[PDB]
RNA sequence: ACGGAAGGGCACCACCAGGAGUGGAGCCUGCGGCUUAAUUUGACUCAACACGGGGAAACUCACCAGGUCCAGACACAAUAAGGAUUGACAGAUUGAGAGCUCUUUCUUGAUUUUGUGGGUGGUGGUGCAUGGCCGUUCUUAGUUGGUGGAGUGAUUUGUCUGCUUAAUUGCGAUAACGAACGAGACCUUAACCUACUAAAUAGUGGUGCUAGCAUUUGCUGGUUAUCCACUUCUUAGAGGGACUAUCGGUUUCAAGCCGAUGGAAGUUUGAGGCAAUAACAGGUCUGUGAUGCCCUUAGACGUUCUGGGCCGCACGCGCGCUACACUGACGGAGCCAGCGAGUCUAACCUUGGCCGAGAGGUCUUGGUAAUCUUGUGAAACUCCGUCGUGCUGGGGAUAGAGCAUUGUAAUUAUUGCUCUUCAACGAGGAAUUCCUAGUAAGCGCAAGUCAUCAGCUUGCGUUGAUUACGUCCCUGCCCUUUGUACACACC
């Protein structure tokens, strides 16, 4: 399966609360965005991080998210 | 008033990279950043000493199997030099972990 | 010498671990915690990070010499190549084999189970630890065996930052009715490492926004 | 133990003078290292020494740890017969 | 150890580490027989 | 906590759909049993039975037939320098060139010897006294606290109908809100970098020196530095890469799931390491100079030395190897891996040359190793033949005779070679094991053990499928609900 543990789903949240403007619906640059942004530890936590940040983002589009 | 080129080859043998590769890329740069002539850190096969043993002391259970396994780094770096830098070089830039020599000669 | 480098590593595992036993024994009443061996042209550094070195030391010289004699005559060194000096360790509060051999001890002078675990816990802790945990296991003054946990603050079990954090000991304390093992397991906080990742790989901070006012139509500065 | 004192004070002598003697626990050597008599002759001087409180011993991996004690310092002082200010490797070398 | 005067452990405890960091503060400051042994049947030779 | 109720799930140690089989046979090998001087012993449902790294010729070794020795600390006492005690040649004796014991009569000199006490060793007992380690529950998903809600209280809710996931993994519902352990993360290995830093211990192109065939320039080789240049292939440092992306279906348009495109890679990327709380009278005192208590301690249960034994054979059980042939056997010929390992105070890995039918021998040699063995020229496999369905040239058990190697030793045959002898087995009853992709199966290799011995194991690469992509029917487990007079918890 590939359902995102809380940490990532949780991340993501706080990330989209406070910079959607900056953010994007596109993940490479919302990449390079969460290392100035936020400090992981690990380039695979990160990914995983952005990758959903990018899907909540890329949602929001078309309709609000509750949390 | 002595000195001469004599040849030289540094071999470091290590089981910490971050350690061997400390002594390793402190001696490259201290050789040209006072222009000598070498050939850099050859980095042989990292070669891995396994060990495959039964966890348990007696005989009962499942055959539970586990392997223990450690690295050897070994990496050399040639130099032509005269004969104050090898001994300076030689001496300091040591490290607990990290295994130094020098060998000389032609052949 | 003429050895080949895999024998050679192999070969020098097994002397620290010869020698830190060696040690372990002759010097637990001075709270031995372990040493490490530094190789060198003209000697062989042994460094002893004990607690109490002015014993491990003895009147003008006195044990560190038969120490000395002691490591020497064994591994055949040659009377000066090789070298002992003991050293005492920053704060043993945090040193996993400090604190099992001050249980032994503890429960040597018979203080009460707990009471020897439990204030062994709360040095640890205040020895700034992120987190500690004790576990005795055997038989006391009853015949059937038990065995209790005793833990305080935050610990982690899992992958690598175990090798990274938590720092384990056991050791056998040997009584009258029988042997009871300790089991000490203190885990070091992470944001001092000092030398390696400063967090657990768990750890994501999120940067506070700047709060910023805006508007303002146009204009541009000249310089 | 069955041993001339010969052999006796070897032992004692060069314990004397070590102030440490160490040698491997496996019987049936015959020749020491560094002293001149059976490993059997060692072992057993000293365990006796010992258990008459004038050495330690220590034993792991094998090989046995014998340290001289202040009391023993005595002892062997007598069985030396050498005087009061004496020794035993308990100088502090040349200046090191 | 008996569950029921556990407090009395927990206190003693307490006290026991803090005699503990007592013993470790007064430690960030706290407070020849010659003619050598090979010599003397050298001298005596 | 438990049930012989009830509702849900999960899984190739479950079935479905299949593969390859074991179960039948010959032998190898463990266990029983029987036999025996002894045939040492642990372990008996998954979780004892090619397990104790357990492949025992001495050793190992614990067992049996015998023979020495004390290595019986230390304390007191006794004997005692008119000698406490130690040793011995020859003979006898003995398996023995053991002064074991005896004859005889020297020697040694306070180290012993006798006694009591006290120690000490012990593969003696006890794993139902223990530590530690391991295995099992567990191919599992569970554990806890802050603030709030309920309760006099132990407690509860949070931690839940549903949905979803490998996952108390999430969505959602919601008197809960927001967190921590464990899962995830993390780490290791296999996949991608003509981007970065390099290399005579890795390799390519050019150039010399040079061989062969063609010649019209060509084609194919030789040359541990005759020179120049590079880093694609090899090596390993630092980075980068993937996040189930884009798009589209399906869904409480929620977590997700499915399909297509692209991609080194899109089954947790594949495979591992790590791994909470708790449980078991699981196994181990036969790994330990870890250990309590018990036993024994000189005609020893200490230890060593000689010889036998663990291999014994009407028979029952388990893991295995090899086969019953023609998709084959045999013979010639092609000829391709990967993980490994190797000698200092030593005899390890071995090229090349000779001699030998072979096994092997002998003379030299390279290597402490990306340098030499070794391109480990491995085996299946590929090709051209021979044999032709006949127990046949399938099969190779049993057995005779000879050579040789390891070793002090090979008889009860260590192993290897040669000729001969040529069994059972014509696909296996009831039953039962394992498994979903570079996997199954076939095939050999290195490593562990190891003087010699792999039909075992741990890994490794070579050749490379059929069939699911499901379900709860069997079996095993987990979960709620529910009953309890159980709580030492259905033993
Ligand atoms: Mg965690
Ligand atoms: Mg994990
Ligand atoms: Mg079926
Ligand atoms: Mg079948
Ligand atoms: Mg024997
Ligand atoms: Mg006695
Ligand atoms: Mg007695
Ligand atoms: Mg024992
Ligand atoms: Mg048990
Ligand atoms: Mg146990
Ligand atoms: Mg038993
Ligand atoms: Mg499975
Ligand atoms: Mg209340
Ligand atoms: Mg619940
Ligand atoms: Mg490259
Ligand atoms: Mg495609
Ligand atoms: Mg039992
Ligand atoms: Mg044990
Ligand atoms: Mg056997
Ligand atoms: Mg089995
Ligand atoms: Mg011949
Ligand atoms: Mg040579
Ligand atoms: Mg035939
Ligand atoms: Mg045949
Ligand atoms: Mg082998
Ligand atoms: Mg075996
Ligand atoms: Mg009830």
């Amino acid at each position: 399966g590939r359902v995102r543990t809380k940490t990532v789903k949780r991340a993501s949240k706080a990330l989209i609360e406070r910079y959607y403007p900056k953010l994007t619906l596109d993940f490479q640059t919302n990449k390079r965005l969460c290392d100035e942004i936020a400090t992981i530890q690990s380039k695979r936590l990160r990914n995983k991080i952005a990758g959903y940040t990018t899907h909540l983002m890329k949602r929001i589009q078309k309709g609000p998210v509750r949390g | 008033q002595q000195q001469q080129i004599i040849k030289i080859r540094i071999t470091l043998t290590s089981t910490k990279v971050k350690q061997l590769e400390n002594v390793s890329s402190n001696i490259v740069k201290n050789a040209e950043q006072h222009n000598l002539v070498k050939k850099g850190p050859v980095r042989l096969p990292t070669k891995v000493l396994k060990i495959s043993t039964r966890k348990t002391p007696n005989g009962e259970g499942s055959k539970t199997w586990e392997t223990y396994e450690m690295r050897i780094h070994k990496r050399y770096i040639d130099l032509e030099a005269p004969v104050q830098i090898v001994k300076r070089i030689t001496q300091i830039t040591i490290e607990p972990g990290v295994d130094v020599e020098v060998v000389v000669a032609s052949n | 010498a003429l050895i080949s480098k895999k024998r050679k590593l192999v070969a020098d595992g097994v002397f620290y671990a010869e020698l830190n036993e060696f040690f372990t024994r002759e010097l637990a009443e001075e709270g031995y915690s372990g040493v490490e061996v530094r190789v060198t042209p003209t000697k062989t550094e042994v460094i002893i990070r004990a607690t109490r070195t002015q014993d491990v030391l003895g009147e003008n010289g006195r044990r560190i010499n038969e120490l000395t004699l002691l490591v020497q005559k064994r591994f055949k060194y040659a009377p000066g190549t090789i070298v002992l000096y003991a050293e005492r360790v920053q704060d043993r509060g945090l040193s996993a084999v400090a604190q099992a051999e001050s249980m032994k001890f503890k429960l040597l002078n018979g203080l009460a189970i707990r009471r020897a675990a439990y204030g062994v816990v709360r040095y640890v802790m205040e020895s700034g630890a992120k987190g500690c945990e004790v576990v005795v296991s055997g038989k006391l003054r009853a015949a059937r065996a038990k065995a209790m946990k005793f833990a305080d603050g935050f610990l982690i079990h899992s992958g690598q930052p175990v090798n990274d954090f938590i720092d384990t000991a056991t050791r056998h304390v040997l009584m009258r009715q029988g042997v009871l093992g300790i089991k000490v397991k203190i885990m070091r906080d992470p944001a001092k490492s000092r030398t390696g990742p400063k967090a657990l790989p768990d750890a994501v901070t999120i940067i506070e926004p700047k709060e910023e006012e805006p508007i303002l139509a146009p204009s541009v500065k000249d310089y | 133990m069955l041993m001339p004192k010969e052999d006796r004070n070897k032992i004692h002598q060069y314990l004397f003078q070590e102030g440490v003697v160490v040698a491997k626990k496996d019987f049936n050597q015959a020749k020491h290292e560094e002293i001149d008599t059976k490993n059997l002759y060692v072992i057993k001087a000293l365990q006796s020494l010992t258990s008459k409180g004038y050495v330690k011993t220590q034993f792991s991996w094998q090989y046995y740890y014998y340290t001289l004690t202040e009391e023993g310092v005595e002892y062997l002082r007598e069985y030396l017969n050498l005087p009061e200010h004496i020794v035993p490797a308990t100088y502090i070398q040349e200046r090191n | 150890g008996d569950d029921k005067k556990e407090l009395s452990a927990e206190k003693e405890a307490q006290a026991d580490a803090a005699a503990e960091i007592a013993e470790d503060a007064a430690e960030a400051e706290d407070a020849l027989q010659d003619y050598l042994n090979q010599q003397a049947n050298n001298q005596f030779n």
